[PDB]
């Protein structure tokens, strides 16, 4: 349900990203288990320290489902199925908790591409992840 | 916060720009959260992005915002006392639904990473999450 | 999106409604403004009175709403476009108070239909008022 | 806080209500109705199913303990803080629960109440119930 002007914006702002998306989710996830400690509990088997390869793969895996997105935005459902069902049904992830991610993606992109962050560009991310969110808590 | 989270806030915020970092964040939360406009009548045009972050008004009013922060930023074990006026004010006058200051809260953090970059780590982001959360559960005290 | 089991409960729960629906919406508003005060603000050309004429009537047009919604559940964007248009871009309600209304009418319609509001119908209602609240939202 | 007159009519009402099969539905409700709420409750064996939920003989035995929290609540109305600190850091600090839930279950239980007891459950008795449960859900966030 993105707009025209959203899903150009996204589209550009996330080809701004380029080849630093791995690193992006990877700095987003510190960031939500440092600020939200309570968002740690999911990942009870993981290292969640400064520097984990556990937090870098992860980071990598989430960034590389959000090209994804990108690159089919205008069937979100389709193409997030699979995570949809993992974070829905397997793992019950609590609907805030994606609030907090997005929140997290949101200060590490204005960190990285101050020049791109503009008000639109960020309303359009903010619809973005909140869409995302949506597919993927879409069982509830 | 700890005392040494304390100090490590105040030497971060005294790097803060007081005539600039208020009027985006307000701006933003009026472009980002179009709703929040209801409460702004008066400021003029907000019709576009452009009308937003460039009218004066909506600049002034953000440096004020901004101002009540930094009497906050003094005032860390007594955020309740510190914003009893301004609960007043946002709660019995204007009727601002409290989960609106969470998200000004939240848009001032990402205007602190936008501005500041590397600077903005994710531990002191860490620590200004707390202080916001402080003056949003302050400023919501009177509900 | 609804599912079809969604879709049967929401039908035969807005059957057993019937007649009442007015009642029921004019009911559900009074119950808003009762217990979340701050809703009160978005009608202050309103008398709030308990029995008042415009309570009486605007509850008459949000079911009316809601009557038009169950009859169009494949696609509530197009059904309710002009409405989303008067809430989100005219009137600015905040989306917090879609889940005001939502409660209320939820809180009403256990009341008159005690034998009939199941869990699982509960739960269909709840993702009906939900929808039909995104939509209402859609332009944020 | 609520109105002398609010916090008599809660009490009045409170009195009178056969409630022992109210925080049973409250929780069932909660599970089915927001299914993440599920992750908490995985010891309380089957949940697969409405109807496995509203059978489920664990289910209905912790929501009767937790409408006699309720209940406790009801009778400590001027500091509900103190009354729910310790729950606060449970549910907190072991238990993980993020406070929008509290607000959730809450308002579930409002619904329940509708449903069980009919035109008693005026508009006004709601209000006062509504004030008393957002009393409840602030006091079990409070040490978050
Ligand atoms: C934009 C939102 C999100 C995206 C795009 C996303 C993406 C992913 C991806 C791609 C995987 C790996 C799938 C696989 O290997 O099969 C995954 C797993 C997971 N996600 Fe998310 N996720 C999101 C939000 C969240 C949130 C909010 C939480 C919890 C706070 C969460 C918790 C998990 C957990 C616990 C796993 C499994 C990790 C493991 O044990 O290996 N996700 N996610
Ligand atoms: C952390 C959050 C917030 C802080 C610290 C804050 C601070 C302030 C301050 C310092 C004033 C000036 C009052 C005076 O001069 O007497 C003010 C006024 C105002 N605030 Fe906020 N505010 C916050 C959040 C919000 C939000 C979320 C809204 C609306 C969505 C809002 C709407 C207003 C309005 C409408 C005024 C009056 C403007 C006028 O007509 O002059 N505030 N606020
Ligand atoms: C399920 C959600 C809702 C539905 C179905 C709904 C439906 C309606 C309808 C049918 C109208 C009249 C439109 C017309 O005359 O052309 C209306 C107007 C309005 N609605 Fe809603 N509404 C909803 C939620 C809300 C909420 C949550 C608020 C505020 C708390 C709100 C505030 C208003 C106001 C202020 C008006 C204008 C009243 C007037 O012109 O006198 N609505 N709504
Ligand atoms: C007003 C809201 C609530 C009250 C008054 C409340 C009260 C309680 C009480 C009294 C207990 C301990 C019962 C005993 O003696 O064994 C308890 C345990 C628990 N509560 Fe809550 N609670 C509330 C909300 C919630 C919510 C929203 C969740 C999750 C979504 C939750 C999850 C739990 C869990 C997981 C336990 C431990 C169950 C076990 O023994 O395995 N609570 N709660």
């Amino acid at each position: 349900v993105l707009s025209a002007a959203d899903k150009g914006n996204v589209k550009a702002a996330w080809g701004k990203v380029g080849g630093h998306a791995a690193e992006y989710g990877a700095e987003a996830l510190e960031r939500m288990f440092l600020s939200f400690p309570t968002t740690k509990t999911y990942f009870p088997h993981f290292d969640l320290s400064h520097g984990s390869a556990q937090v870098k793969g992860h980071g990598a895996k989430v960034a590389a489902a959000l090209t994804k997105a990108v690159e089919h935005l205008d069937d979100l459902p389709g193409a997030l199925s699979e995570l949809s069902d993992l974070h829905a049904h397997k793992l019950r992830v609590d609907p805030v908790n994606f609030k907090l991610l997005s929140h997290s993606l949101l200060v590490t992109l204005a960190s990285h591409l101050p020049s791109d962050f503009t008000p639109a560009v960020h309303a359009s991310l903010d619809k973005f992840l909140a869409n995302v969110s949506t597919v993927l808590t879409s069982k509830y | 916060l700890t005392a040494e989270e304390k100090a490590a806030v105040t030497a971060f915020w005294g790097k803060v720009k007081v005539d600039e970092v208020g009027g985006e964040a307000l701006g933003r939360l009026l472009v980002v959260y179009p709703w929040t406009q209801r409460f702004f009548e008066s400021f003029g045009d907000l019709s576009t992005a452009d009308a937003v972050m460039n009218n004066p008004k909506v600049k002034a009013h953000g440096k004020k915002v901004l101002d009540s922060f930094s009497n906050g930023m003094k005032h860390l074990d007594d955020l309740k006392g510190t914003f009893a006026a301004l609960s007043e004010l946002h709660c019995d006058k204007l009727h601002v639904d409290p989960e609106n200051f969470k998200l000004l809260g939240n848009v001032l953090v990402v205007v602190l990473a936008r501005n500041f970059g590397k600077e903005f780590t994710p531990v002191l982001q860490a620590d200004f999450q707390k202080v916001v959360a402080g003056v949003a559960n302050a400023l919501a005290h009177r509900y």
